[PDB]
């Protein structure tokens, strides 16, 4: 990210067919496989370098980002159910506690005696 | 300074005096006039005009040419006025591209007016030569607080969605044709059809294409 | 040399002096016109039965001279020149209770009698000047000092020549010299005495074997004078620092460490310092070893003179090289502060040569940093210490200078400064990094006739006249609420007991909410003065003297200047709270979340803030309903999905942004009526004439204005730079720079701009003083705030070669002292925009660093661009720094000459702080002071209120302030003639009441003479004959007093 935490992600969809579809299968090519691959990772590529932690959770959060998938994949093939599946840390930058206290949103005490 | 009544190039000095003012211990505003040459027919009958003063719009200019022939005995009817562009926001029509400075052009109703009123600006020159209290003040409109909150005031929302409903018609109307005279089979003279793709929407835009 | 001879002729013509008691000697130099200098105490002629004896010593040189590694020095330098003692006049019961020191005392005084004496024979008195010194401020050893004035007139060499006295070889034994031992009997042990004795018994040999090293090295004497002028740039000198002073480390010690790294220096004492270096792999070499190598706490060096050098894990509380052939602790005269920052000096000079993209060799070797205190230390504090007399030492004094007290520090000095330093970082602990402290008053130089260096004034009668206090702070524990103590037992520590010997009333004991018990101590903030002071004050005015006077005026005016916004206990919210920028990110996440969950035709892809406030730079912490503030609608950029049918020319794709506005526009009005909107005419890109701003008031006092931005209209400017004519050209490029300057980079600034103001929460309050200092000089309407910022982050994020900025003072005058410093018509700027140790790299370094070469081939005055702010964010530079003119730049860069001068001249303090806040109104072609007939302060919610939002948007309208507007029109007309400038926020710019503004015009030289008359000139001239024009400014001067008709009260011309 651009918050430099370091990130594996997992994102899958199915070939659906057509309302006009006749046959019982939905199989493309693998020529469209890769290229819809490519874009796909080029999206999450994008979009999470020009994110940072905060905004990708809250990017991540009303799943716009698969919606985004499905209009720019929309002329390559019909697809469906197209979800980011998984999400892993693999590295954290430094503490920042301040940071932490920011983005979750100072005490005294009480005189015993 | 006082026998300083034209310029050698056709042009013609226009002074106008100001009153005073509290932070100011009267100076001659001066302006530039001259006939218009052009073949454009809405730009017939019309003066060039340099030097404006502030907000010189059509209900001052009438009252300058009011002055100007209740002074000479004289009709002089202003028709129109163009080019006034005093802060510069049209300096570049970005709508037709993707589809004069300081000076402004004074539409009058007939040549005989504008000849008139030619004659009426060479004897104010000739005012500046010898009587320089005999040349005409020019009172702004002082554009005050009121003004100032109108430029900050809101817009209407009738308004908006009229203008924007119209818009969207037009705009719809256009490219509906656009569509059908680029995809409506065309065909040359001589035998000769050309190539077009498909959701291609303009014939300006393949000629972009080819350039 | 010549010199020295001659001198070396007169030291063998001087005749000797026998065995002599007190009553001959008080005699001798009682008729002689010299003052015996005698070392305090001065012997008593009751417990002495010794006696005195001078003979002929031996005589040697030392310095950088005498290893031939010197340099040029312009204020001038120093050549040793030794004379050790005769061991036939010394004996072994002499290095107890000072009886080596009154024989050294009085040795040195016969000796600058009858070199007074041959002076007066060898007529050199004219021009030459003698006086006593201390050996690097050493007041237990002084010395000789002869310099020169205007055929032995060295006075054009810049050199003193400093006469050293000496014991010789193995006198006195160096296992009895330890510095744990005790040679001073009334048992504490006397470490000053005992280094210094042992030092000068063993001072020759140092000389031998380290000319021995420069022998079988190859660049010894390069590496020396590196080391020489590294410190001397940094600001220290091998003088004892234990006084108030900063020192124990210059060229003898650096030279001596590199004689020990040569002969090893490793924990296996390997060779780690080769004899194959070149001066560039020594200099590495030693400053990798001083950062990485403890020689005070957790380890020290051992080392031997004649026997490899050895790094045990044990630190003696000192910094410690232990040189066992001579038992000499070398750095003695360095205190563990001093230690410290020395080795962060090293480290910050060890990431600057590791820096490998840069270059650092002008901030490691060509910046002085030791001429501000301000600018080297975050934190600085006066104290007047008026202590009084040796007897009312007792009754001014919270302590007591006893027997054990003068053994363990002889100088009272070295007491008074240890017993500070101690108590201050006991009380302040972990909220500061370092600490220093400076006895203002102390000298070292005192004539012949005087016994030693005599003070009177300050209230006292020492060397010195206050103590100036200066702290490196912890940024992020500065503004701690409570200073931690220990916790508490049924029986009672020696932690918590001493804490609340310590803390006195301010002990008690405190309880919390995840049940923890411990001592602790009550503080409260103030927006005026920060805890860190209060506490300095508490306890130097409880545990060190009552009579003592401590204050920082200058920080407590700046916190003053630093604004105060309209909000309950605000006089008590310190500077690093952020609660009104959080109170605005809650009220965004409401809107957030209720924009999302409202439904539209197309999916709304993302909403984003650029808003000033949410970088936590807008002038003002924000108020709710104060809604006349510039800053108080916050941009809001808005992006929706991507739709293969929008609109694709640019009238119409802008007029359906308006259309979905109005849609966002009528669902809130029906599901959202808690909510009031409006749409504002947005027009601040040119050439677009359909802007709509959907502004928003929330009754949670806010507002902010929402904006449409599509890959549409990317590609559709990017179709408008393609069929643009040539000459239209690069009109339409500042257009679309500007859009992208406040569009797509902007979101990226913000955000990364939020993350390393995080890092560095101290940013965020210095820029607010920069922009509020920058609008009292109005240059603000021609300046961008994201350009500003840059400018503001510049030192922190590029430190070197001082530390970060801990403090709002420093922090200023950092930016301010760069800005000064600056030269942007052949200095480019690049930030590496990264939290402390996504880097910069040196590919791209070169990639930007060539295209500041092709700006300043295309323009190298900089008539089109002045200033090159790069970063990774912009590859470019050109995108928030165009738009500004050479005659602005000229003026901001005199403003800032102007006020490094000011300080330094004037120094600092209160008077000089207001000339630098004032304006100057100089230079000015006609100046318009204006005011607003009503007053904005408290409607914008600065502190000297609004409760609502009124029913009429038309009176929001009307309560906001138009000469803005007003300025910003005169700018659209008369670009062509003029140049302007205005006060932006009025509610901190505007006087007393909020409602004054100054408005000054420059002409252009150009207009300013005559012209052929053009149809395109573009300006009100009146013409000086019938083709030649020169410009109406009479005409101007009523037409802006027309203009501004309503609001113009006075008008003055040059």
């Amino acid at each position: 990210t651009s918050d430099d935490y370091v990130l594996r992600i997992f994102a899958i969809a199915f070939t659906r067919k057509q309302a006009n579809q006749v046959k019982r299968h939905s199989y493309a090519q693998s020529s469209h496989i890769r290229a819809i691959r490519k874009v796909i990772s080029e999206i999450l590529t994008k979009e999470v370098q020009g994110s940072t932690l905060a905004q990708l959770t809250s990017k991540l959060i009303p799943e716009v980002i698969n919606k985004e998938i499905e209009n720019a994949t929309k002329d390559i093939f019909p697809l469906q159910n197209i979800h980011v599946r998984k999400v892993k840390l693999l590295k954290q930058p430094k503490f920042d506690v301040g940071a932490l206290m920011a983005l979750h949103g100072e005490e005294k005490g009480k005189k015993v005696t | 300074i006082e026998d300083i009544s034209a310029m050698k190039n056709g042009f013609i000095v226009v002074p106008f005096k100001l009153p005073d003012h509290k932070a100011l211990p009267a100076s001659l505003h001066f302006m530039f006039a001259k006939r218009h040459q052009s073949s454009n027919s809405n730009e017939s009958d019309c003066l060039f005009l340099v030097n404006l003063p502030l907000l010189s719009n059509i209900e001052h200019m009438k009252k300058f040419v009011g002055q100007l022939c209740g002074k000479y005995d004289t009709v002089s009817h202003v028709e129109e006025l163009l080019y006034n562009d005093e802060f510069g926001l049209h300096e570049v029509d970005l709508s037709a591209l993707t589809s004069p400075r300081n000076t402004a052009l004074l539409k009058f109703v007939d040549a005989a007016s504008i000849n008139n009123c030619w004659n009426a600006l060479k004897k104010y020159s000739n005012l500046h030569a010898k009587h320089p209290n005999e040349l005409f003040e020019w009172t702004y409109t002082t554009p005050s607080f009121t003004t100032f909150v109108n430029f900050y005031k809101p817009l209407d929302i009738d308004y908006l969605k009229e203008d924007i409903h119209t818009h969207m018609a037009i705009f719809e109307q256009r490219e509906a044709q656009a569509q059908e005279d680029v995809q409506s089979s065309i065909v040359d003279e001589d035998g000769f059809t050309l190539v077009v793709g498909k959701n291609t929407k303009s014939l300006n835009s393949i000629r972009k294409k080819i350039l | 040399e010549k010199f020295l001879h001659k001198l070396y002729d007169i030291l063998q013509e001087i005749p000797d002096w026998e065995e002599k008691s007190l009553a001959e000697v008080d005699s001798f130099f009682k008729n002689k016109i010299v003052s015996v200098p005698f070392v305090d105490p001065k012997p008593i002629p009751q417990n002495t039965n010794y006696k005195f004896n001078y003979k002929k010593p031996d005589i040697s040189l030392i310095g950088s001279f005498a290893l031939k590694a010197g340099i040029y020095q312009p204020n001038g330098s120093s050549i040793d020149t030794l004379l050790t003692m005769p061991k036939e006049l010394f004996e072994k019961k002499d290095f107890l209770n000072f009886r080596c020191l009154h024989k050294r005392s009085v040795y040195l005084a016969y000796l600058t009698h009858h070199l007074l004496i041959l002076l007066k024979k060898d007529k050199l008195d004219s021009f030459l000047q003698l006086e006593y010194s201390y050996f690097d401020n050493d007041p237990l050893l002084p010395i000789l000092r002869i310099s020169c004035s205007k055929d032995y007139n060295f006075y054009k060499t810049r050199f003193s020549i400093n006469l050293l006295i000496g014991f010789p070889y193995k006198v006195f034994e160096p296992k009895k010299l330890l510095p744990n031992r005790n040679c001073i009997r009334i048992l504490p042990a006397t470490p000053l005495y005992n280094f210094s004795v042992l030092s000068s018994s063993t001072h020759e040999n140092y000389l031998k074997y380290l000319y021995k090293t420069k022998k079988q090295t190859e660049s010894f004497v390069e590496a020396t004078v590196l080391g020489r002028l590294w410190l001397q740039q940094r600001g220290f000198s091998s003088n004892m620092s234990h006084s108030g002073s900063l020192g124990g480390f210059g060229t003898f010690e650096f030279t001596i460490l590199m004689a020990a790294l040569l002969n090893g220096g490793g924990i296996n004492s390997n060779k780690i310092l080769l004899h194959g270096f070149s001066s560039y792999q020594l200099f590495k070499g030693v400053i990798k070893y001083l950062a990485t190598m403890d020689l005070c706490h957790d380890g020290h060096l051992q080392f031997h003179s004649n026997p490899a050098s050895k790094y045990i894990d044990e630190g003696f509380q000192t910094p410690t090289l232990f040189d066992k052939s001579t038992k000499v602790n070398i750095l003695t005269k360095m205190t563990v502060s001093s230690y410290q920052i020395l080795k962060e000096y090293a480290g910050e000079t060890l990431r600057m040569l590791n820096n490998v993209v840069q270059d650092q060799f002008s901030n490691i070797f060509l910046t002085n940093i030791s001429r501000f205190d301000n600018l080297k230390y975050d934190l600085c504090y006066d104290v007047q210490l008026p202590l009084g007399k040796y007897n009312n030492l007792e009754t001014s004094l919270a302590a007591t200078f006893g027997s054990m007290e003068r053994v363990k520090f002889i100088t009272l000095e070295n007491f008074l400064a240890h017993k500070i330093t101690n108590v201050a970082r006991y009380a302040l602990g972990d909220r500061i990094k370092y600490i220093q402290i400076e006895m203002v008053g102390q000298k070292s130089d005192f004539p012949i006739t005087k016994r030693k260096v005599y003070s009177n004034t300050g209230g006292n009668h020492f060397n010195f006249d206050f103590v100036r206090v200066k702290l490196i702070v912890n940024p992020s524990e500065c503004d701690k609420l409570v200073t931690k103590g220990p916790a508490h037992s049924e029986t009672m520590s020696t932690e918590a007991a001493v804490f609340k010997n310590f803390w006195g009333i301010k002990s008690s004991l405190r309880r919390f909410k995840d049940g923890s018990i411990t001592h602790c101590c009550v503080w409260s903030t103030s927006s005026s003065e920060p805890i860190i002071s209060s506490i300095v004050n508490f306890a130097l005015q409880k545990h060190v003297s009552k009579k003592a006077q401590i204050s920082n005026e200058t920080i407590k005016k700046f916190h003053n200047f630093l604004p105060l916004p309209n909000l309950p206990s605000s006089a008590k919210t310190s500077v690093l709270n952020l609660s009104s920028f959080f109170n605005l990110k809650k009220s965004f996440d409401d809107l957030y979340k209720i924009i999302f969950q409202m439904k539209l035709p197309l999916s709304v892809k993302s909403i984003l803030p650029v808003g000033s406030a949410f970088r936590y730079t807008s002038l003002c912490q924000p108020v709710p309903f104060a809604y006349s503030d510039p800053d108080f609608f916050q941009d809001v950029i808005l992006e929706f999905e991507t739709s293969p049918k929008w609109p694709d020319e640019i009238t119409s794709l802008e007029k359906a942004k308006t259309a979905f506005l109005l849609k966002i526009q009528e669902e809130l009005s029906a599901n959202s009526s808690t909510y009031r909107s409006f749409f504002s005419r947005d027009e601040s890109i040119p050439y677009n004439l359909e802007i709509v701003t959907l502004n928003i008031l929330t009754p949670e006092g806010y507002g902010f204005k929402f904006r449409v931005l599509t890959e549409r209209d990317e590609i559709l400017y990017l179709r408008a730079i393609a069929n643009a004519r040539n000459e239209l050209k690069p009109e339409l490029e500042a257009t679309f720079l500007k859009f992208t300057a406040k569009y797509l980079a902007s979101v990226r600034h913000t955000r990364t701009l939020e993350n390393i103001s995080h890092s560095y929460q101290f940013y965020s309050p210095v820029v607010r003083l920069f922009k509020r200092w920058l609008d009292t000089h109005l240059l603000l309407g021609h300046i961008t705030d994201e350009l500003a910022e840059l400018i503001a982050i510049k030192p922190f994020v590029d430190p070197a070669p001082y530390f970060i900025p801990g403090s709002l003072e420093n922090g200023f005058l950092k930016v301010l002292k760069f800005i000064s410093q600056w030269n942007w018509k052949d200095d480019p700027l690049i930030l590496d925009l990264v939290k402390p140790e996504e880097r910069l790299t040196l590919a791209q370094y070169k990639g930007i660093q060539m295209n500041f070469t092709n700006l300043r081939n295309s323009d190298p005055n900089g008539t089109h661009l002045q200033f090159f702010v790069a970063s990774k964010n912009d590859p470019s530079g050109i995108l928030y720094s165009s738009g500004i003119p050479l005659p602005i730049a000229t003026r901001l860069t005199a403003l800032a000459k102007v006020a490094v001068n000011l300080l330094q001249t004037h120094g600092l303090n209160q008077q000089t702080i207001n000339l630098l806040f004032t304006p100057g109104l100089k230079d000015y072609d006609f100046v318009v002071d204006l005011r607003t007939p009503i007053g904005l302060k408290s409607s914008c919610g600065i502190l000297s209120a609004p409760s609502n939002f009124p029913e009429n948007l038309n009176d929001l309208s009307e309560k906001m302030d138009p000469t803005y507007q007003l300025v910003k029109y005169l700018n659209l007309k008369y670009k062509n003639s003029l140049i302007l400038s205005s006060r932006k926020y009025i509610g901190v710019n505007g006087g007393e009441k909020g409602d004054k503004n100054v408005i000054t015009g420059l002409i252009k030289p150009l207009f300013k003479g005559a012209h052929k008359f053009r149809v395109n000139l573009d300006c009100n001239v009146k013409p000086v004959d019938d083709e030649n024009v020169i410009l109406n400014k009479e005409a101007i001067f009523h037409e802006i007093a027309a203009f501004g008709n309503d609001m113009v009260i006075n008008f003055e011309t040059d």
